[PDB]
């Protein structure tokens, strides 16, 4: 269905109910205030490093946002360039 | 807000999580009862019930108290 | 987790050197540019979504295996290279 | 070439696995048999499992001979 940036659980589902400014949340993961406010605005995405500076902040798993990240970025991929690669590609596995 | 957006959220998060801390963690997910079923708020109405397993969420259903 | 596995590395022992083809001819099949897969079995580079789909057509798998790979990949190394100094670094905000 | 460095490589790929087609396609596999299904890690060792949706479960190791 809809793709769904890591960013959007970030807001919603943690900065939300918990009130903490960007630059709170960039304080405690020790970034650049403008790196967590691209995730949340969704302009970029979660590096391996952001995820486990994430999972040890917020009590997670580093794959839980590796996890968004990949679905989402594949999500992307199929509805923007999906007939074109389905299209083009040769096929040379059984 | 709405209510099939955060389905859609609630469900992309349930099948990214590797462990339950995964679900537990979210305040936005208010999880009630760790290998009962437990579920995760979707709103003031709906939630989603689960069980855990090693291999992530299993028999997820939707339950409305009451 | 233990040594980091690029999926360069499943991408060369796993279906090159069984099947023989050359970075060229994998380039030509995915529709990219031969340096893109080079880059990807020589372990210098990582494979992107797009990349992932190409791959997923082209060698009947799915996409995810790729990028599930890629993470595993990223992961470990974050870990080995960062992990002590970042567990020590981060504050804590969630119980 | 290394038989440890071979299984930690299939054990990445049956972590990694998605559909069964990520364990019958690549070649290296020789992948032989909702019945369990095995994977070459060399001449003498195989990873047995039984392929699920939710993945590999019940790995083992065997030795046929």
């Amino acid at each position: 269905m809809r793709p769904i940036h890591p960013g959007e659980i970030l807001r919603e589902e943690f900065q939300k109910e918990m009130g903490f400014s960007a630059a709170a949340l960039a304080r405690a993961l020790g970034v650049a205030t403008p790196t967590v406010n691209n995730i949340l605005r969704e302009r970029g995405g979660v590096s391996a490093d952001m995820a486990l500076r994430l999972s040890i902040c917020l009590d997670t798993t580093p794959e839980f946002w590796l996890n968004l990240q990949t679905a989402f970025d594949l999500r992307t991929a199929e509805q923007q360039h999906g007939d074109e690669i389905i299209g083009s590609v040769q096929r040379l596995v059984a | 807000s709405d209510i099939k957006s955060v389905a859609e959220r609630k469900l992309a998060m349930l099948d990214a999580a590797t462990e339950l801390r995964d679900l537990r963690s979210p305040p936005g997910n208010r999880l009630e009862s760790r290998a009962d079923q437990h579920s995760i708020r979707v709103n003031d109405q709906w939630r989603l019930c689960f069980t855990w397993t090693e291999h992530g969420p299993v028999n997820v259903e939707i339950v409305d108290y009451h």
